[PDB]
């Protein structure tokens, strides 16, 4: 992150900022990791210096569990308990040593952490311990807000410990099947059917050119961005054992309502039914 | 606007 102080204030919008997939080239990062709360692990200069630790996460925890209730407009709902998640789970690989995203911002936190825990090959063993025995309490601050100030979210789902990348897929996953009707609506709306008795919209109505246009580029983002994140679940899990998930699809399947492997590929592939009606002339 | 005292002793 190359802010501090304003994420700690407001967060972007739901998918205002796509997935970033060009500022480090193996994997692809979220906008909500870009803008998590990290002001008082910054500007922080034994078993003590663990304490004052401890205290910093509380408070931005307790901020960024705030602000993504914010985010969601003070709904209490699934979009808020999986954030809650996915952010938790990040301020436990930037505890742990093995976060993915490392800029600015981040790389301080990282020093002040090697400051603290030390740098020696026992090191990394301690913090995964440290955030094994806290854990806990920090998703308690996340929910400090939904607890205090609000006029379903489980722990034991939250705290559990599996890869970044995985939950990265998982929170991929859900922006996917967001994205995917709305844009699929916006097509619809200037292609469906024919100009004349035999050749489709696309064939010659520039709106309809143009929304087709918008499609394309929509959904080779998000192929690209399956693309790099799959690789980098598997390039992960070749150099790590879960139950349950073998292949990044697992992950998808898991974590979403309704999917489908090869309706998915052929969606980001532009060879799904729909697209070939709207957007292929023949 | 979060009052660090409160979040402490709540998240425990």
């Amino acid at each position: 992150s190359n802010t501090v102080m304003k994420n700690c204030n407001y967060k972007r919008k739901r998918r205002e900022r796509d997935w970033d997939c060009n500022t480090k080239k193996d994997v692809c990062i979220p906008d909500r990791r870009y803008q998590l709360c990290m002001k008082e692990l910054t500007n922080l200069v034994i078993t003590f210096r663990k304490l004052y630790l401890k205290r910093k996460l509380i408070y931005d925890a307790a901020v960024e569990g705030d602000l993504l209730l914010k985010l969601n407009n003070y709904r209490y709902n699934k979009d808020f308990c999986k954030d809650i998640r996915w952010s938790l789970g990040d301020f436990g690989d930037i505890i742990m040593g093995t976060d993915m995203e490392g800029i600015g911002y981040s790389k301080v936190v990282e020093n002040n952490l090697r400051s603290i825990f030390g740098t020696d090959e026992k090191a990394q063993q301690r913090r995964k311990q440290w955030w094994n025995e806290s854990k806990a309490q920090i998703w308690t601050a996340m929910m400090y807000s939904v607890k205090k100030r609000l006029k379903i979210c489980k722990l034991n789902v939250a705290v559990n410990i599996e890869p970044q990348i995985y939950r990265w897929i998982r929170e991929w996953g859900r922006d996917y099947v967001s994205e995917l009707p709305t844009e699929v609506q916006k097509l619809k709306e200037k292609c469906d059917g024919k100009i004349n008795y035999t050749d489709k919209k696309v064939c010659k109505v520039p709106p309809c050119q143009n929304a087709c246009k918008s499609y394309d580029q929509w959904i080779t983002r998000k192929k690209n961005q399956w693309d790099v994140l799959s690789n980098k679940f598997i390039s992960v899990k070749n150099a790590e054992q879960t139950a349950g998930i073998v292949t990044p699809y697992d992950i998808l399947k898991q974590e979403l309502d309704e999917f489908n492997e090869v309706a998915f590929e052929n969606e980001i592939n532009k060879r799904d039914g729909a697209y070939i009606e709207l957007c292929v002339c023949s | 606007q979060l009052d660090f005292e409160d979040v402490w002793n709540s998240s425990y």
